[PDB]
C-alpha cells in the first residue's frame, strides 16, 4: 500500500517517448511529440523546445522544400533518441529521415551541432514512430565520443551503426564510416526490433528481437550482441540467442543492471520477457524476469569467437556451435591460436559476423501470468536487491529478489491504468525516488513510504523490505534513518 | 532433479563411462569435462562404504530457485545451504565444509566419509575445482530440473 506520488509533470497536448537523466546535475530531459523538455529533479520545467511539427514526407529527403516536395504536409515529430553525452544532449526525431542534433546540457534551447545538408549516411533514427531506436554513447580509441545506434526496419540503413558525434569536420556529424556498420542483406526479413543498448567494460551490447532465418522456424527470437567498444568495424560482432525458461517467455521487453549507491552498474542483467512482435495481451500473456550475469554473456561470446576463429565453429567435443550470420560471404576458420591474442577484436581477415547456435540460458526469478512487463529497474537497500517492474497496464510492482523469495511482488501500485510503463525508468541521485514515465506523464515516485505507518503494529504488518520499526525513535523508517530496528520483512522482535 | 542425481549415483558407484554420460547430458564445457574426469579418478580411489555413505549424504541434501545474494549482488540458482556445501567443499577450509554438512544432520558415517572427499578434493588444482563449481551452477539452470 503506497500513497499518491507527490510530484508529477504532464505536458499539455503531447505524448512522451523518452527520458534521459544527467547524473552530473540530475537534470532530466524529456523527449515528447514536437517537444523537448528540461526538468529539475522536482519535475519543474527549466526549458521547452519545439521540435515540430515540420514540413515532411517519408518519400522526400531533407531539406524538405515545398516547391521541390509537393506532397509534404506538416508532420508531427515524436522523439526517437535522447541521450546525455560528455558535453551535449543527443536528439534524434522521426521526421526528416531520423536526422539528429546536439544541444547544450543545462541550456536546452541552445543548438550546438546540426548538419545543414545531411546525406544518406546521416539518417540515424527510424523515421516511423512505430519503430524503436536505441543508442549508446561511448569513447573511441582517441577519446572522441561515438554514437552506437540500434535501428529497427522501416517501410536501407544498417540495423547497427557506429557514428561520430564530434568529427573534425562538423558537417560529418552522426555519420558512420563504410565499415562501422553491421552489413545485413535482408533487413525486412530479419526485421530487427531493438529494446536496449548498454556498455560494460570494453564492449557495447544490444538486446533485440529478430527472425531466426537460419533455423527452420524463422521465429522472432531474443538476442544479446556484443561488439568491441572501439573496433570501428564489426569484426568483433557476435550474437547470442537468449533463453528464459528455455524460450517459453520468448520476447525480451526491457532490461537493467542493478544501480544504487553501492554500485552504479552491477554485473547482473535482469531482463523482462513475455510469451508471444508483441506479447499476448491480457490473461493469456505471461511475463518472466530472468537474470544473466554479464560474465556469462562474455564467456559464451568468447567461446563463440574462439570456435569460429580457430575450430571452424566447433566446440571442443567437435559439435557445431558457431557460424556466420546474415548470409555474409564468410566462414568459420581454423586460424592459429596465436590470432586470439593478436586480434581480440578481429581484423579484416577474421570471420564476421559471428553467432552462437548455443543460447544463453536462464531460469526465471519470477513467472507472472496475465502480466506483460514493459520496464525494469533494479536497486539495493541495506544489501537487498529489489526490482521495480512496470507493465502494459500502467502498474509498478516492487519485488524482493533476495534468498527466500518466491517472486511475488511485495507491492503493486497503479500509475496510469492502461498506459504502458516506459522502459526509460530511472532513479534519482540518492536512489530515494523512481522516475516513472508513461505516454501521458512523468511521476516522481518514492522507493518506499514507511513514514505513513505511525504505529509499530501497522509498520510490521505491511511488509516492505525498506521499512521497519525504529524503537528509540518510535517511527516506521528505513534502517539508515534509525539513527534497534524491527525489519517489517522479517522482524527480530515484536511490538510487545 | 533425477538426471542430476544419477550424475551423483554414477560419480560414486559406477563406471567412468556412465559418469561421463550422466555428465554429458547437461551439455558441459570442456573445462568442466577434464575437471569432472579428475574428480572421478579421486572418487574411484575411495573404498566402497565411504562412497555408499557419501551417496546417502549427497542425496539427503537433495531447494532450487534463483535469488540475488545480499551485499554481493551475486546470482545463485539453488539454496543458500546448497551453495554453502558447494563452496566449502571446493573452495574453502575443511572445517567450514564440515560445518556445512552439519546443516543436514548426518550421522558419524557421512561425516567421516565427507571428510575423506574434502581431503581428496583439496588435492585438485585451483581451476578444476572452480570448473566443477561452474558445472553445478550449469546443472541448476538446465531446464531439466524445472
Ligand atoms: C573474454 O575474452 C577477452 C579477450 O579475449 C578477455 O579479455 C575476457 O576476460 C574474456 N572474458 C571471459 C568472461 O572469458
Amino acid at each position: 500500500l503506497q500513497p499518491l506520488p507527490p510530484t508529477a509533470f504532464t505536458p499539455n497536448g503531447t505524448y512522451l517517448q523518452h527520458l534521459a537523466r544527467d547524473p552530473t546535475s540530475g537534470t532530466l530531459y524529456l523527449g515528447a511529440t514536437n517537444f523537448l523538455f528540461q526538468l529539475s529533479p522536482g519535475l519543474q520545467l527549466e526549458a521547452t523546445v519545439s521540435t515540430g511539427p515540420v514540413l515532411d514526407s517519408r518519400d522526400c529527403l531533407p531539406p524538405v522544400m515545398p516547391d521541390e516536395c509537393p506532397q509534404a504536409q506538416p508532420t508531427n515529430n515524436p522523439n526517437q533518441l535522447l541521450l546525455v553525452s560528455p558535453g551535449a544532449l543527443v536528439v534524434c526525431g522521426s521526421v526528416h529521415q531520423g536526422v539528429c542534433e546536439q544541444r547544450r546540457l543545462g541550456q536546452l534551447e541552445q543548438l550546438l551541432l546540426r548538419p545543414e545538408r545531411p546525406g544518406d549516411t546521416q539518417y540515424v533514427a527510424a523515421n516511423d514512430p512505430a519503430v524503436s531506436t536505441v543508442g549508446l554513447v561511448a569513447q573511441g580509441l582517441a577519446g572522441e565520443p561515438l554514437l552506437f545506434v540500434g535501428r529497427g526496419y522501416t517501410s536501407g540503413i544498417p540495423p547497427i551503426t557506429t557514428r561520430a558525434l564530434w568529427p573534425p569536420d562538423p558537417q560529418a556529424a552522426f555519420s558512420y564510416e563504410e565499415t562501422a556498420k553491421l552489413a545485413v542483406g535482408r533487413l525486412s526479413e530479419y526485421s530487427h526490433h531493438f529494446v536496449s543498448a548498454f556498455a560494460r567494460g570494453a564492449s557495447a551490447y544490444f538486446l533485440f528481437l529478430r527472425r531466426d532465418l537460419q533455423a527452420q522456424s524463422r521465429a522472432f527470437r531474443a538476442y544479446v550482441s556484443r561488439v568491441c567498444l572501439r573496433d570501428q568495424h564489426y569484426y568483433s560482432y557476435v550474437e547470442l540467442p537468449l533463453a528464459c525458461e528455455g524460450g517459453r517467455y520468448g520476447l525480451i521487453q526491457a532490461a537493467a543492471v542493478a544501480t544504487s549507491r553501492e554500485v552504479a552498474h552491477g554485473e547482473v542483467l535482469f531482463a523482462a520477457f513475455s510469451s508471444a512482435p508483441s506479447a499476448a495481451a491480457g490473461a493469456s500473456g505471461a511475463s518472466a524476469l530472468c537474470a544473466f550475469p554479464l560474465d556469462e554473456v562474455d564467456r559464451l561470446a568468447n567461446r563463440t569467437r574462439d570456435a569460429c576463429y580457430t575450430r571452424e565453429g566447433r566446440a571442443e567435443d567437435g559439435t557445431e556451435v558457431a557460424y556466420i550470420e546474415y548470409d555474409v560471404n564468410s566462414d568459420c576458420a581454423q586460424l592459429p591460436v596465436d590470432t586470439l591474442d593478436a586480434y581480440p577484436c578481429g581484423s579484416d581477415h577474421t570471420p564476421s559476423p559471428m553467432a552462437s547456435r548455443v543460447p544463453l540460458e536462464a531460469t526465471p526469478i519470477l513467472e507472472w501470468p496475465g502480466i506483460q512487463l514493459t520496464a525494469v529497474a533494479v536497486t539495493m537497500e541495506d544489501g537487498h536487491t529489489i526490482a521495480f517492474l512496470g507493465d502494459s497496464q500502467g502498474q509498478l510492482h516492487r519485488v524482493y529478489l533476495g534468498p527466500g523469495s518466491d517472486g511475488h511482488p511485495y507491492s503493486t501500485q497503479s500509475i496510469q491504468q492502461g498506459s504502458a510503463v516506459s522502459r526509460d525508468l530511472t532513479f534519482d541521485g540518492t536512489f530515494e525516488h523512481l522516475y516513472v514515465m508513461t505516454q501521458s506523464t512523468l511521476l516522481k515516485v518514492p522507493v518506499a513510504s514507511c513514514a505513513q505507518h505511525l504505529d509499530c503494529a501497522s509498520c510490521l504488518a505491511h511488509r516492505d523490505p525498506y521499512c521497519g520499526w525504529c524503537v528509540l525513535l518510535g517511527r516506521c523508517s528505513r534502517r539508515s534513518e534509525c539513527s534497534q530496528w524491527l525489519w517489517s520483512f522479517q522482524p527480530e522482535l515484536g511490538c510487545l | 532433479c533425477p538426471s542430476f542425481q544419477r550424475v551423483i549415483e554414477t560419480l560414486l558407484m559406477d563406471t567412468p563411462s556412465s559418469y561421463e554420460a550422466a555428465m554429458e547430458l547437461f551439455s558441459p564445457d570442456q573445462d568442466m569435462r577434464e575437471a569432472g574426469a579428475q574428480l572421478k579418478k579421486l572418487v574411484d580411489t575411495l573404498p566402497q562404504k565411504p562412497r555408499e555413505s557419501i551417496i546417502k549424504l549427497m542425496e539427503k541434501i537433495a531447494g532450487w530457485r534463483p535469488y540475488i545474494e545480499r551485499w554481493t549482488g551475486r546470482l545463485i540458482v539453488g539454496s543458500p545451504s546448497f551453495q554453502r556445501v558447494i563452496e566449502t567443499l571446493l573452495m574453502d577450509t575443511p572445517s567450514s565444509y564440515e560445518a556445512a554438512m552439519e546443516l543436514f544432520s548426518p550421522d558419524q558415517d557421512m561425516r567421516e566419509a565427507g571428510a575423506q572427499l574434502k581431503k581428496l578434493v583439496d588435492t585438485l588444482p585451483q581451476k578444476p575445482r572452480e570448473s566443477i563449481i561452474k558445472l553445478m551452477e550449469k546443472i541448476a539452470q538446465s531446464s531439466l530440473c524445472n
